[PDB]
């Protein structure tokens, strides 16, 4: 048949600093809208955090029910420990599903320099996440297309 | 944004290189007090500037845009989210498409025929421009034939006279580099400096 | 038939500063007490240390007699030697273990910023390993319930 | 609870932002020597920390809640394991539920009224608060009238003042930022401080 | 009434021994810079004092009594246009009968259950007093507590300290003598004064 089908997308989301990861979301919806032209739907699910992103992007990567996934976090140095191995471990884990599955991973998994939770940090990563959720929709519709180029 | 203006006194005024340089001053002016800002239509990519900023809005934040020349670039403003558009100058194309779309407009002037005509036009708020030449005198001249116009002067603003602006008769006052630059850190101070002396005065 | 099969859980624990490690296991298992209203059950393994729990882990998953492993273990550095190196692998042990077997794997292997076995340092970890406890069994009966939901 | 008032003669108050915030200080104060911690039940998920501080009893922490005001509050309280529930005033629900529960009880009061009514329910250690506005002097006063009754003060009490409260015939007195606030190393410094200031009074 | 005591900050307490008198400091006070004007029910002739002044209203001025021990002085007090009514103390009459006639209604507070009563009955703003024996530190101190309680004290508020009240958590204060008393030029004086020194902080 004639390809008018939609393009299904699924978003994967940690619930720590929601706030902040979910401005990424939003404003990455918002954008596929804009962008994609009732071309692209998207779901999204929620994640404890960025460790279980790799299991449960796969999980549904594997499915066939998605051309693509985004993966978001806020991954933050808690004062306590070292963040950095899970952070490392997300986004190999990301990677080797992406090239395990077929199926393009992108990731909207930030782990910045500082943050303290300030006042104008807040601010700063809600603003800086919805940046990143419109870039990324902007990836996510033209590396689909890329990779249909071949 | 009548009630803004009054209820403010100041507007900020970005300018950036960068979207990312964009954000951090517009966070720390407003984590500072500034609640109303302006950012100029010429930021490289503004347009992503002044939709990411849509998210201060549920902290307070009036996120408009500037130095706009063109209906067109009013209609990115527009589809952006900007509160409001000012011009460099008073533009019938730019008022027009204001009026049709419902976003506030401020038209620049720098004498009593531009001001009149932006009168007959509907706009009782104009931005003064440079106010580094008209300075506080010519507001308070133009009271005497114009008594029911408010300015909101751009240039020529600082915290050493922001009170000869409001003594003067300003609604409220641009401040650019005065405020706007510098560290993030400094650019926060500077907006406490800005709001506690306007508030005193 | 119907579903009123209890989920079986296991939890991997490194006998290492035992006193800190079991406090987040006993938290996590009264949370999946609380959590799971009997709809969840745990067993617990004992393991010499945190290098070890990547093979101890699967092997168990691969089992098929568990829906969920949460790994845990307290790896710090002992002013010996860099224990980084053992984090890295067990971190990503883990996170290849639930990409090999499709079994989630939770991470409660912490690795501090400071840890001198100070007595507020030990009741600090005391509390905090309990906070841990809690947010996996909360994460655990959530990322089962939402990988069922594909 | 009331062995443990007259054994220790303080009790820290906490105030946190967060679960960890509220755990390390818990810990410092403890680890510096006051036993008897009072969570405020408005921390974010105050819950959490009542429930993860539960570990401390094994090492002769008393963790009790405060700042309760309902009894839906008291049960999550209770729930978490308190040991002990502190109000900000008198409140029968508040006192109702906790003799069904078993849960210590300590109601607030500020007048003589206030303070007759908990007698007559059963309530002879009150909380004194704010103990600002009162002082030493209504502690001392109430104990021609109501010579049976103890207090616990909230409020106006640091280490400066410590022993006028106790020559005024306080219980123990609660402490609040002038323990509890600061680095967790100087909060633990200060609560060598009190608990050695009390030592000596 | 909620918008009003944000916007302004300071209410005056009106006491007259006559309705010219009543009269003058209310126009000193109201032409100095004060908006929100309290006039005691218990001037002789209140009534007449209260009803004359909604001349003001048109200028700006709310205009409402205090000092009301009734649902009679309430009903006066409606009948001639008071905006607000206050009360010296929480009273469940006026409270439901101001409820019914849709007049703000503000009780008035000493400690923490008198504070709640007030909050159970839905009232969220109270009147602290006398302000003389509590402080700002009780204001403060509530606020732990009673976070969304607003007070407006009588008493204790004085043009030195009216910035301590506000550094506490006051909404807005009341103010009698320091405010109202002197001839109405030295009242026109004071006026400014206390709105000038609110104004910086």
């Amino acid at each position: 048949h004639k390809d008018h089908e939609t393009v299904r997308i699924a978003v994967v989301r940690a619930r720590w600093h929601a706030e902040i990861v979910d401005a990424c979301v939003s404003a990455f919806e918002a954008a596929m809208r804009d962008i994609g032209g009732d071309r692209f739907a998207v779901d999204v699910f929620d994640v404890p955090g960025a460790y279980e992103i790799p299991l449960h992007a796969r999980t549904l990567a594997e499915t066939g029910r998605y051309g693509a996934v985004l993966g978001t976090a806020f991954v933050v140095n808690g004062g306590i420990y070292r963040h950095e191995f899970v952070a490392s471990a997300v986004i190999n884990g990301m990677m080797n599903v992406q090239l395990n599955t077929g199926v393009p991973v992108l990731s909207a998994v930030l782990t910045p320099h500082n943050y303290d939770k300030s006042k104008a940090h807040t601010l700063l990563f809600l603003a800086l996440f919805a940046v990143k959720g419109m870039e990324a929709a902007r990836a996510c519709v033209e590396i689909l297309a890329a990779r249909e180029k071949i | 944004m009548e009630e803004l203006f009054k209820k403010h006194k100041i507007v900020a005024v970005l300018r950036a290189n960068s979207v990312e340089e964009a954000i951090e001053k517009a966070v720390a002016v407003f984590a500072g007090g500034v609640h109303l800002i302006e950012i100029t239509f010429t930021v490289p990519d503004a347009d992503t500037v002044i939709k990411a900023l849509s998210v201060l809005k549920e902290k307070g934040a009036i996120i408009g845009a500037g130095t706009v020349t063109s209906v067109e670039q009013c209609r990115k403003a527009v589809e952006s989210g900007a509160e409001f558009i000012v011009s460099p100058h008073l533009d019938e194309e730019i008022s027009q498409f204001c009026k049709e779309k419902g976003v506030f407009y401020m038209p620049g002037v720098m004498t009593p025929t531009e001001l009149v005509k932006a009168m007959k036009l509907g706009h009782d708020i104009l931005k003064l421009f440079p106010g580094e030449v008209v300075g506080p005198e010519f507001v308070k001249a133009m009271k005497g034939p114009f008594p029911n116009v408010k300015f909101v002067p751009t240039g020529g603003v600082d915290l050493d006279n922001v009170c000869e602006w409001f003594d003067a008769g300003v609604l409220a006052v641009g401040v650019g580099d005065a405020l706007v630059e510098g560290d993030p850190d400094e650019v926060r101070e500077k907006a406490k400096e800005f709001v506690e002396k306007i508030r005193g005065c």
